[PDB]
């Protein structure tokens, strides 16, 4: 696409740069472009991925959620719907676009264990926010598709990956926000949430301190989900 | 409920 | 243009919507429609198209502050400078876009100071943010259209306006700023600063509470910036 | 130096 032109290496280079000046619609195009290259993204890259996409779709969902509450308040003209739907529609573009980088070929391709979890973790998340907004009758085939992805990467992170490892602590605290706000199954929520913590408090000793670090940062999210939902 | 953030 | 087809009172109603979405871009392509339908716009429409754009350049501002400082730093290959000169083309793109919304034909249209004032304070600070980012030819015929533009309003604020008035005192503030961040004139700016505020201050007594909030706010922004410069 | 913000 637009990206074509510029080097791999420039299109990384610029990615940082505007994730520096919080430029996250650029930052996103970059790495699309990166990703268009062909090639596999090394662990760097896929997080410079993650956090352009996440930005972008966090800023899209935030303002789909005031739109929404209006729009339900007010249940006037066709403003507020359309308005609505104008935000859905780009959401769902982006969650589309996403989804497509995943499907080809970034999946196909990923073969390590920190690889394939990553961009099957990243596959639920984004079926789960077109889950958020869905209604028509393909809503239950959206949500399934989260779900799949999902356990996809649960199986493979519980063979191949250690218990603290964050990549397989922030799937298992996406899922379980899966199961709580999506599949009206806050039991298997807060199952998840406690079984994922717990196994990794008994491996905590096996870490340096940085990994300690990042290990119990994420432990403390799940406990502030289960102090939440309990 | 929230979700994973970005990282630190 | 693409909002052509868009009822004045729902590009409006729509703006409205996009502030409280935090969906900038959106909010200042709504209230471009609304300039374009041609008719003279309210204070309250006013305020809306200055707090869009205002948002929209604050963000490309920022950005390109932040690229400018490592790019300064780097003094490696070109992304740096291209990119910075990515984030200045596209914010010169939207001043551009608010100067011609003032030329055609917001300003000639406007017959009262209020909305005279606010115009020509609009066309003064968005010749003030290129000024901000320009080394060429007409640099210095820049910085001249942002001086001509504040000096019209601020004749105007004192002949028509009384020194409490909101945008009288605005315009005041910003002038300052230019003739300290862009004119090299930090005396002029400190005189102009102080001048305002004493004037202002001692015309507070004619104001009702809600109109005294609003003048004192403004008020110990002056006097905040007086304090950094002194 | 900051200018006018947004209004309260
Ligand atoms: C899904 C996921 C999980 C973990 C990370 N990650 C990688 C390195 N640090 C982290 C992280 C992210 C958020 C909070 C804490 C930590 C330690 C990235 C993604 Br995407
Ligand atoms: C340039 C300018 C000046 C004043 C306002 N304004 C109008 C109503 N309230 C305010 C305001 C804005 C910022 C700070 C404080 C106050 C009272 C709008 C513009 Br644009």
């Amino acid at each position: 696409g637009a990206m074509g032109s510029m080097e791999r290496a420039s299109l990384i280079q610029k990615a940082k740069l505007a994730e520096q000046a919080e430029r996250y619609e650029d930052m996103a195009a970059f790495m699309k472009g990166a990703v268009e290259k062909g090639e596999e993204l090394s662990c760097e890259e896929r997080n410079l991925l993650s956090v352009a996409y996440k930005n972008v779709v966090g800023g899209q969902r935030a303002a789909w959620r005031v739109l929404s509450s209006i729009e339900q308040k007010s249940n006037k003209g066709p403003e507020v719907r359309e308005y609505r739907e104008k935000v859905e529609t780009e959401l769902q573009g982006v969650c589309d676009t996403v989804l497509g980088l995943l499907d080809s070929h970034l999946i196909k391709e990923a073969g390590d264990a920190e690889s394939r979890v990553f961009y099957l973790k990243m596959k639920g998340d984004y079926y789960r926010y077109l889950a958020e907004v869905a209604t028509g009758d393909d809503k239950k085939r959206i949500i399934d598709s989260a779900r799949s992805a999902y356990q996809e990467a649960m199986d493979i992170s519980k063979k191949e990956m250690p218990p603290t490892n964050p990549i397989r602590l922030g799937l298992a605290l996406n899922f379980s926000v899966f199961h709580y706000e999506i599949a009206n199954s806050p039991e298997e929520a807060i199952s998840l949430a406690k079984t994922t913590f717990d196994e990794a408090m008994a491996d905590l000793h096996t870490l340096s301190e940085d990994s300690y670090k990042d290990s119990t940062l994420i432990m403390q999210l799940l406990r502030d989900n289960l102090t939440l939902w309990t | 409920t929230p979700s994973l953030p970005t990282p630190p």
